[PDB]
């Protein structure tokens, strides 16, 4: 049931909704901000709301402001928005952060699930910290870089999609932590131009089971044809360098990249996408000989230019069974090394072609793919 | 009790007299300029009844001619520093709750006035309480800032004092 609309003021205010659904409006007043020092604000029963609306950039939380009870709360600023929400604000369970053409710095409560929306960021940087669900909106991007959980991890998963339209390449991609870890970056320059899309770091915590990086498929610029090239790709999970903590990043996935690297002794499944430059797989360091030896990569359409790699066998525990499982679309893998691998099987209902393998210890292969190898 | 009315302050000179109910005494600011001001007339009448009084700029002392009476709580907080006694005036007052972030603390209350002063963000800004019943000081951040209870006048009760430091720098 609809509620009432309660529009603050320059002064110290002190607004408790009604039972039902209400809407906070926290506006200008002749240029003037009304989420100003001392405002009290309770939304009572109901879905509420608040809408932060200013065009001055905003830059705090103000003193002694305290927001208890809605539900959603709108920052819109026609400038940068810098914003800690992780005190002072009981019962958000969605805060939404809104620029264009300007940064933002948003460090949200653990139970706050977070969206910042950024239109034309270019050059300006996106920094999130905190948050339950966590989600980055970022278009327009140029060199502004987009950093996820650098101070303080989501509680739940994470979301980055940034796109560049430009010629100037797409800042750095950073994300720390989360339960699972998405960023999805798309190309849309020109024809008869390249775009090099961002390099993304994905550093897991003890909670992250699952990351994925994909971009916009690599391609060479010609008259009819936008050229891309696909960044680099590092994935490492928190307990990599440990000698006895077990891993956590057990699957990963990537659509299209450039020089890609994971590194997690919980690694089991990875799947890969698009054009691949090459791909180098870690098993972390434990010091403990693994049990677990199977690597699972389920192709589906995808090229690579140069080799996959397991860098853990050659001095180390490698994988010892590499299940290949083609689908949709026929698979090229240039090169296979596997200095481990004893097994390799070959499922699926795509072709997938090996062009050339480094696994002298194989002693056999099986293929079972419907469609061929 | 049965709750009353809200009674904001305004930048001009205040004459406001509480419900025989539990009133709550709003002292903000507008548009960045103080509500409590020269003058101001506040009698908080029958009841329980609370002073929030909330401004960026510091607090150095009650301004001049302000009376209070009849109001059982104040809260104070500033966007800087706090400075302020109640140990004279304030008649009806029985707890007293300062809060800064990043600033100092010099806060001297009556005898019979239960005292929390918390302070987020000390870092090398020092705090200092005197006076008061109950003496309560509640910081965090604190690095080489000092934490000083009592050195004018002892508490008439009990004191509690609970520091948090996260730095290296020697609290
Ligand atoms: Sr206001
Ligand atoms: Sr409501
Ligand atoms: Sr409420
Ligand atoms: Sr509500
Ligand atoms: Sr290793
Ligand atoms: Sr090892
Ligand atoms: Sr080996
Ligand atoms: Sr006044
Ligand atoms: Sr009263
Ligand atoms: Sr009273
Ligand atoms: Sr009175």
């Amino acid at each position: 049931v609809s509620g009432s609309t309660l529009s603050l003021t320059t002064g110290t205010d002190t607004l408790t909704g009604t039972a039902n659904n209400d809407t906070f409006v926290a506006g200008e007043v002749a240029g003037a901000a009304t989420l100003t020092v001392g405002d009290t604000l309770s939304g009572g029963a109901g879905t509420d709301v608040l809408n932060w609306v200013q065009a001055a950039a905003v830059t705090a939380l103000p003193t002694g402001v305290t927001i208890s009870g809605i539900e959603t709360m709108n920052v819109t600023s026609g400038a940068a928005i810098t914003l800690n929400t992780s005190s002072g604000v009981t019962g958000l369970t969605a805060l939404n952060t809104n620029t264009s053409g300007a940064a933002q710095t948003v460090t949200a409560g653990a139970g706050q699930n977070l969206t910042a929306t950024t239109a034309a960021q270019a050059a300006n940087n996106v920094a999130v910290d905190g948050g339950a669900n966590v989600t980055v909106a970022s278009t327009g991007v140029t060199s502004g870089t987009t950093t996820v959980g650098a101070n303080s991890a989501a509680s739940g998963t994470v979301s980055v999609s940034v796109a560049n339209s430009s010629t100037t390449t797409t800042g750095a991609i950073a994300v720390t932590g989360g339960t699972a870890v998405t960023v999805a970056q798309t190309a849309g320059n020109a024809v008869n131009t390249t775009l090099t899309q961002a390099d993304v770091t994905v550093t897991g915590n003890s909670s992250t089971t699952a990351v994925t990086v994909t971009q916009t498929a690599a391609a060479t610029a010609g008259a009819t044809v936008a050229g891309r090239v696909n960044g680099a790709v590092t994935i490492t999970d928190s307990a990599a360098a440990s000698a006895t903590t077990a891993g956590k990043i057990a699957t990963v996935t990537l659509g299209s990249f450039g020089a890609a690297t994971i590194d997690s002794s919980a690694l089991t499944t990875v799947n890969l996408s698009g054009t691949g430059t090459s791909l180098g797989i870690g098993r972390g360091a434990l010091t403990a000989t693994p049990t677990a030896n199977t690597l699972t990569l389920n192709v589906n359409g995808l090229t690579t230019t140069g080799a996959i790699t397991d860098s853990e066998a050659a001095a180390d525990d490698g994988f010892t069974t590499i299940n290949i499982a083609g689908s949709t679309a026929s698979s090229t893998i240039a090169s296979l090394v596997a200095a481990d691998a004893t097994t390799l099987n070959i499922s699926g209902d795509a072709r997938v072609t090996i062009t050339s393998h480094t696994a002298a210890a194989l002693t056999g292969i099986t293929v079972t793919n419907s469609v061929g190898a | 009790g049965v709750s009353g009315s809200t009674l904001s302050l305004t930048t001009g000179t205040d004459t406001l007299t509480g419900t025989a109910n539990n009133d709550t005494f709003v002292a903000g600011e507008v548009a960045g300029a103080a509500t409590l001001t020269v003058g101001d007339t506040l009698s908080g009448g029958a009841g329980t009844d609370v002073l929030n009084w909330v401004q960026a700029a510091a607090v150095t002392a009650l301004p001049t001619g302000v009376t209070i009476s009849g109001i059982e709580t104040m809260n104070v907080t500033s966007g800087a520093a706090i400075t302020l006694n109640t140990s004279s005036g304030v008649t009806g007052l029985t707890a007293l709750n300062t809060n800064t972030s990043g600033a100092a603390q010099t806060v001297t209350a009556g005898a019979g006035q239960n005292l929390t002063a918390t302070t987020a963000a000390q870092a090398a800004n020092n705090v200092a309480v005197d006076g008061g019943a109950n003496v309560t000081v509640a910081s965090t951040g604190v690095t080489s800032g000092t934490t000083t209870v009592g050195a004018n006048s002892a508490a008439s009760g009990t004191v509690s004092v609970s520091v948090a430091n996260s730095s290296t720098t020697t609290t």
